[PDB]
């Protein structure tokens, strides 16, 4: 098999600017350079982008360039749109194709504070001698916040998890999930239930609470 | 035009072989190649193997000895069978025919424990300009759902978190959508959840 070596492994980018990748083959690919390039969405399901280097795919952009040959070989966007937000791979087709690492291309954009939601435990939930609390906080950037739980005062810890998404395609924001699980008898021994949210989009903690 | 679909477990024990098929529409395959390509979890791009026009099987030179590739013309189907499988094989594995066309691909998690279904309960809406609302769906193994509101209808603004890990070793995520106050009472909302791997299918009403 033959190396595939992509770079850098990660880039962050504001959608204004142009943005080139690299990979490089321990062997060369000339018979028509059999390398191609990849672009996956957050799955999705990849999508073929350019083939014999350079020559790109039907429907596809004409920001997207492809070049280099033999050994080194170049992807280029000319103006990244938030859509863009994918992880790039290279494959060659010379021998037994193999991929390279990846590049995972994230957005940056302006800072944007969550909206904070918090939903108390369902009732059906509840009959089964379980509570989940949830704070959800919508579409926000960086990644990239501190969730604290406080049941009457009483500060959490240990007995919640946190699920980030994968940053928006068309906005580059992000939300987070913040679960607060406990038993149905701890949960109805209390009556305050409240998330405090820090962030850097924030003047002061935002507690949303019931 | 070209659409690949896969069909396999979902779940299977190490050791044990894996069986999926990809069943293909929109040309034949008298006319073009297949090849296989798996993605472990958090990992890239493997390439597993081929079956050309008259296949002839190419295979990927580390696993080659545990795979086999065929196909039938015939039921316009690919296999990929596989042996002996370690975690180390849990990944989505995809099918694929200038080229260049993958199907949507199955999640294959590799372990001995067994399969249980989600339970989903409801995230309510309640007391600026617009509410959430959300599913919970709790305790499930392996990945993945697939979650949708409204069997389609309802795409925008909604949220369905990655799968996090409970100290039980199940998975669980919530889905969250979006919506303004204002149509709250009027508007009615019901997300679908299914996973595949246990034949469960779920809808909830969704109620303030």
């Amino acid at each position: 098999d033959i190396v595939m070596s992509q770079s850098p492994s990660s880039l962050a980018v504001s959608a204004g600017e142009k943005v080139t990748m690299s990979c490089k083959s321990s062997q060369s690919l000339l018979n028509k350079n059999y390398l191609a390039w990849y672009q996956q969405k957050p799955g999705q399901s990849p999508t073929k982008l350019i083939y014999w280097a350079s020559t790109r795919e039907s429907g596809v952009p004409d920001r997207f360039t492809g070049s280099g040959s033999g050994t080194d070989f170049t992807l280029t966007i000319s103006s990244v749109q938030a859509e863009d937000l994918a992880v790039y791979y290279c494959k060659q087709s010379y021998d037994l194709p193999t991929f390279g690492a990846g590049t995972k291309l994230e957005l940056k954009r302006s800072v944007a504070a969550p909206s904070v939601f918090i939903f108390p435990p369902s009732d059906e939930q509840l009959k089964s001698g379980t509570a989940s609390v949830v704070c959800l906080l919508n579409n926000f950037y960086p990644r990239e916040a501190k969730v604290q739980w406080k049941v009457d005062n009483a500060l959490q810890s240990g007995n919640s998890q946190e699920s980030v998404t994968e940053q928006d395609s068309k906005d580059s924001t992000y939300s987070l999930s913040s679960t607060l699980t406990l038993s149905k008898a701890d949960y109805e021994k209390h009556k305050v239930y409240a998330c405090e949210v820090t962030h850097q989009g924030l003047s002061s903690p935002v507690t949303k609470s019931f | 035009q070209v659409q690949l679909k896969e069909s396999g477990p979902g779940l299977v024990a190490p050791s044990q072989s894996l069986s999926i098929t990809c069943t293909v529409s929109g040309f034949s395959l008298t006319d073009y190649g297949v090849s296989w390509i798996r993605q472990p979890p958090g990992k890239g791009l493997e390439w597993l193997g081929v079956i050309w026009g008259g296949g002839s099987t190419y295979y990927n030179s580390a696993l080659k000895s545990r795979l086999s590739i065929s196909k039938d013309n015939s039921k316009s189907q690919v296999f990929l069978k596989m042996n002996s499988l370690q975690t180390d094989d849990t990944a989505m594995y995809y099918c694929a025919k200038p080229g260049d066309s993958w199907g949507q691909g199955t999640s294959v998690t590799v372990s001995s424990a067994s399969t249980k279904g989600p339970s989903v309960f409801p995230l309510a809406p309640s007391s600026g300009g617009t509410a959430a609302l959300g599913c919970l769906v709790k305790d499930y193994f392996p990945e993945p759902v697939t979650v949708s509101w409204n069997s389609g209808a309802l795409t925008s603004g909604v949220h369905t978190f990655p799968a996090v890990l409970q100290s039980s070793g199940l998975y669980s995520l919530s889905s969250v959508v979006t919506v303004p106050s204002s149509s709250l009472g009027t508007q009615t909302y019901i997300c679908n959840v299914n996973h595949k791997p246990s034949n469960t299918k779920v809808d909830k009403k969704v109620e303030p």
